[PDB]
């Protein structure tokens, strides 16, 4: 009260210094279910894979990739990225990915990268420079390989000229590796482009056979089919906390609610817009948010030539959510001031019919 | 640009509504002040001062 | 399959009005008793809709134009009014929406479709059986890209039926709102033969699609060698939408109860 | 709720402390009206419990212990004819509505049983 | 952003505060009338017609 009247010698009144208010606890942010993943559970230990130079193209629909799962199993070899953190991966949407898996040998995994170049990464599939996504590559030689050599894994050798990124070519013609026209026929000149490695279980490290995947991570003019799985944490029935309730935001004490909302229907809004009552998306409950506690700061006091006790009044404010008695006005809460049940003429104006005074052994009374 | 502009003339339309609502205070008590004339001096006889 | 059917009666098109129809719950907001204004594409009270009404002969369903939200309501009896088509060219160069809903689930795809002429579906009629049967799917022929397919839960309704007037009244509402197709619905019995009901309901949201394509025009389908056939008694209204101010009543239960035209006379203004 | 508005806020001056100022103002001189209105005489005065006033029939106007309330009918009447949000508060009044009822209960008793005589004096 | 939201914000409090200021002296002046009134026709008998 001195630093707010600028002065030493208070006189006798109620002057109101600051403002109270209940700052928040906790942050809670909750979401709907995260159900139907997405296909992985079934795109990555498939029984056949197609060849290098067939691969295939999976497009994937309206479901949250859940990168976790991948990143932290350590059952894979190998778990690169390329233009984003695997990190960030499950905290951002994207609108289309392409999962395309195949075999290739061991040694030739080490080519499969952006920005790479040889025989299998030029001829089969080339990855742009301004690639944007992962890699994921796994040892299978205890279940591809078979004795005697495995001859079903086909793929393009040769070609007469390098292929563009995400191209796949349908086309097996023969190569033609003279000026002589291929009649359709082997020759001096003409040469099968097509052949198969052998995958043997005795093979060591190099002619294995390694099923990696590549995912592309593309984004344009429409709306987000895949985005990172959304946590949920734990909610308070009543206690002034932060909310996010599916985008929305705000600070407020939550409360079971009567509102009996509609099936389609998220949150309410009362009149002048305001968000009053939300409902929680998971257990499909009714829930209102009023506005926490908050109010002035009120310092009831008789002069400084008097005393030096004070007291201190929180309007508008329950004396429950404050933290010597403490009495409960119809106008706030009043710490520091004994109600007596006597009536005398009002010295110091409070509100709703209470006034303080200093009298009798001897403090402020209501 | 056109910002600019919507925000000068807002501003001055306030300040003339502003304006408007004093003056009209100001009526409104002349006119009070009038009104009471005419129902004492008028429609009786007064016996204040002045 | 791919049929021109040509064995049609011509009549000139028939129109009507629609009272009170097209209000719709603009968002997911929750009000108790307070008139809310919104702003947003609705369809203007007392406005002049087109009637399409198949007789017996009569099979019309042509391609109609898609501006900013089409209204589409349908006195329909023995479920002849099925699904509709949606796209901007219609002729497999561009994604296209499909939505038919057969006698066993509402399919929905995002292809690029080659619909036909007259595209349509055809029920057989007692094949030793008394029980109407569908055996026919000439709606498209193709489809090379796909970017969305929807295949909703199995179920078993009703194919017969012969009443002397409509018992059943579905109304929709799609619009296409950054890419996101909004599905509005609500059905309600009425009684009536040949005239729009003249009430208040309101339209509540279903499926909201997001295709995030183009649509410029649509077409209905409706129930049915080349020539000679039967269609059911039934009849569809389309209506369309333009951005005005409504007033919304909302009561204790947050349910809209009337509505106001904002620009329809100077009572309502 | 915001940090960086504040510290943005807080470089414009003195604004907030005026309309704080304002408001405080608006409120004080809000009871002062109520007391200049009703608060005249400091004295309650209490009607007999005979209603022998020359004829006249004042039970409409004074209160009835029978109510809950110390109002009576006619303000019965005009009580029923009339019926904390992000930064709104509102402060109730010094003197309540059963003040209120006390000092006119008091000034129509003054009125009947002294006349003018209870305003200018004894 | 914040800046332009903080301007008019505050200029919708001002105009807010003004407003209440003239309703609070209109209401001023109500009361003041109204405590003349009583203590002219409650208290005594006033001669001043209407
Ligand atoms: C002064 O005015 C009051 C208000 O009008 C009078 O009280 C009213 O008196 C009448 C006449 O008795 C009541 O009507 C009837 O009263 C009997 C009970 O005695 C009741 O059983 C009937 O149903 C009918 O209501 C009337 O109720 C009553 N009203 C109230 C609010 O008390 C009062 O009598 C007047 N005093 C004098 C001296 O005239
Ligand atoms: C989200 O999952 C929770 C559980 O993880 C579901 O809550 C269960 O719902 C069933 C069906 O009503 C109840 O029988 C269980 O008692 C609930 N368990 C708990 C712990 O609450 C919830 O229904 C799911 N929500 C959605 C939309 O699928
Ligand atoms: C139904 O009518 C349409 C329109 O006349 C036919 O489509 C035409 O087909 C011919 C031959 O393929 C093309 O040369 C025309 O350009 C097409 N016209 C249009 C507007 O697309 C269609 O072939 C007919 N179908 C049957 C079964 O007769
Ligand atoms: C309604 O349409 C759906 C899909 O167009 C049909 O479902 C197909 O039925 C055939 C025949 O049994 C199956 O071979 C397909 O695999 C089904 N497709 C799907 C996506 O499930 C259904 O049979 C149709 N119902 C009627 C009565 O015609
Ligand atoms: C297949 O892999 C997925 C993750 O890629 C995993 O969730 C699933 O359990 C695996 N299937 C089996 C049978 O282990
Ligand atoms: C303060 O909180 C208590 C406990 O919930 C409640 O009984 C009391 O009515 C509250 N007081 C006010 C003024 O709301
Ligand atoms: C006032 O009266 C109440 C009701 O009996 C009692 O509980 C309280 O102690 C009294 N206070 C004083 C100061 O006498
Ligand atoms: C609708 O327009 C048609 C075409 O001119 C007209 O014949 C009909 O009378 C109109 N109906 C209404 C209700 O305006
Ligand atoms: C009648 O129903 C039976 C049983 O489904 C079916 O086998 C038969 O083909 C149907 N009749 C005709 C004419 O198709
Ligand atoms: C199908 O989509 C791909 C990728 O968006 C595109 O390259 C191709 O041209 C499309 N096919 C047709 C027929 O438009
Ligand atoms: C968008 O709509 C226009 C018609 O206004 C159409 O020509 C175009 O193909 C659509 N798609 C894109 C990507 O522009
Ligand atoms: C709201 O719902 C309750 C319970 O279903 C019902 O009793 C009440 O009549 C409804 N309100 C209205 C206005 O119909």
């Amino acid at each position: 009260t001195k630093c707010t009247l600028k002065s030493f010698t208070v006189e006798k009144g109620i002057y109101q210094t600051s403002n109270f208010r209940v700052q928040p606890t906790e942050s809670i942010v909750r979401f709907p279910n995260i159900t139907n993943l997405c296909p992985f559970g079934e795109v990555f230990n498939a029984t056949r894979f197609a060849s290098v130079y067939a691969w295939n193209r999976k497009r994937i629909s309206n479901c949250v990739a859940d990168y976790s799962v991948l990143y932290n199993s350590a059952s894979f070899s190998t778990f690169k990225c390329y233009g984003v953190s695997p990190t960030k991966l499950n905290d951002l949407c994207f609108t289309n990915v392409y999962a395309d898996s195949f075999v290739i040998r061991g040694d030739e995994v080490r080519q499969i990268a952006p920005g790479q170049t040889g025989k299998i990464a030029d001829y089969n599939y080339k990855l742009p420079d301004d690639f944007t996504g992962c890699v994921i590559a796994w040892n299978s030689n205890n279940l591809d390989s078979k004795v005697g050599g495995n001859y079903n894994y086909l793929y393009r050798l040769f070609r007469k000229s390098n292929l563009k990124p995400f191209e796949r070519d349908i086309s097996t013609e023969i190569y033609q590796a003279g000026s002589t026209p291929c009649n359709g026929v082997e020759g001096f000149n003409c040469y099968f482009p097509l052949q198969s490695y052998g995958f043997q279980p005795t093979n060591g490290v190099g002619y294995q056979p390694y099923r990696v995947v590549v995912l592309s991570f593309e984004l344009l003019h429409a709306p987000a089919t895949v985005c990172g799985p959304k946590k949920s944490t734990n909610l308070v029935k009543n206690k002034c906390v932060n909310f996010n309730f599916n985008g929305l935001t705000g600070t407020g004490v939550l409360t079971e609610s009567n509102k009996k909302f509609l099936p389609f229907q998220q949150f309410g809004r009362d009149i002048a817009d305001t968000t009053d009552a939300v409902r929680d998306p998971q257990t499909l409950e009714i829930l209102d948010i009023t506005p926490c506690s908050f109010g002035g700061v009120s310092v009831i006091t008789p002069g400084t030539n008097t005393s030096n006790q004070v007291a201190v009044l929180y309007q508008g404010v329950n004396c429950t959510e404050v933290p010597s008695n403490v009495f409960q006005t119809r106008a706030g809460c009043l710490i520091g001031a004994e109600h007596v049940n006597n009536s005398y003429e009002c010295d110091i104006p409070i509100g709703a019919g209470i006034c303080a005074s200093y009298q009798t052994s001897q403090s402020i009374i209501a | 640009q056109i910002d600019r502009l919507i925000t000068g003339r807002l501003q001055s339309l306030q300040t003339y509504v502003t304006q408007q609502l004093i003056r009209a205070a100001e009526i409104r008590a002349s006119a009070n002040l009038a009104a009471t004339k005419m129902s004492e001096c008028v429609l009786g006889q007064s016996k204040r001062v002045d | 399959q791919c049929v021109n059917l040509t064995t049609r009666t011509q009549l000139p098109p028939a129109y009507t009005n629609s009272f009170t129809r097209g209000v719709y719950y603009p968002d997911k907001v929750f009000r108790s008793s307070v008139l809310h204004s919104t702003q947003d594409l609705f369809l203007p009270f007392f406005s002049n809709v087109t009637w399409f009404h198949a007789i017996h002969k009569r099979f019309d369903n042509p391609v109609l134009p898609f501006n900013d939200g089409v209204y589409f309501a349908s006195t329909e009896k023995s479920n002849i009014i099925r699904g509709w088509i949606f796209g901007t060219t219609l002729d497999s160069k561009t994604q296209s929406l499909l939505i038919v809903n057969n006698a066993t689930n509402v399919v929905i795809k995002v292809c690029e479709f080659q619909f036909c002429n007259d595209p349509f579906l055809g029920v057989y009629y007692h094949k030793n059986n008394k029980s109407w049967m569908e055996s026919e799917f000439r709606v498209y022929s193709s489809a090379n890209n796909c970017t969305f397919e929807y295949v909703s839960q199995p179920f078993l309704m009703d194919l017969e039926g012969k009443q002397g007037n409509f018992k059943n009244l579905r109304e929709f509402v799609f619009k296409n709102i950054d890419g996101y197709f909004k599905i509005y619905s609500k059905h309600t019995p009425i009684n009536l033969v040949r005239d729009l009901p003249q009430g208040f309901s309101a339209l509540e949201p279903l499926v909201d699609l997001p295709i995030g394509i183009n649509i410029t025009r649509f077409q209905t389908l409706l129930a049915l060698s080349s020539s000679g056939w039967t269609a059911g008694a039934a009849a569809y209204y389309v209506g369309y939408l333009q951005p005005r101010t409504f007033l919304l009543k909302y009561n204790e239960n947050g349910t809209i109860t009337d509505a106001v035209d904002c620009a329809l006379d100077p009572l309502s203004e | 709720d915001s940090t960086e508005c504040s510290n943005l806020l807080l470089q414009y001056g003195s604004f907030c402390t005026q309309l704080n100022r304002a408001l405080t103002g608006i409120a004080v001189e809000q009871d002062k009206n109520t007391q200049e209105v009703f608060a005249q005489v400091k004295q309650i005065y209490k009607t007999p419990p005979i209603k022998d006033f020359g004829g006249f029939n004042f039970s409409q106007i004074l209160p009835d212990p029978s109510k809950p309330s110390k109002r009576s009918f006619i303000e019965d009447l005009l009580f029923n004819k009339v019926t904390k949000f992000n930064g709104l508060t509102v402060l109730p009044p010094l003197l309540t509505d059963e003040m209120i009822a006390q000092y006119t209960s008091a000034l129509l008793a003054g009125t009947i049983t002294s006349g003018w005589t209870f305003g200018a004096g004894a």
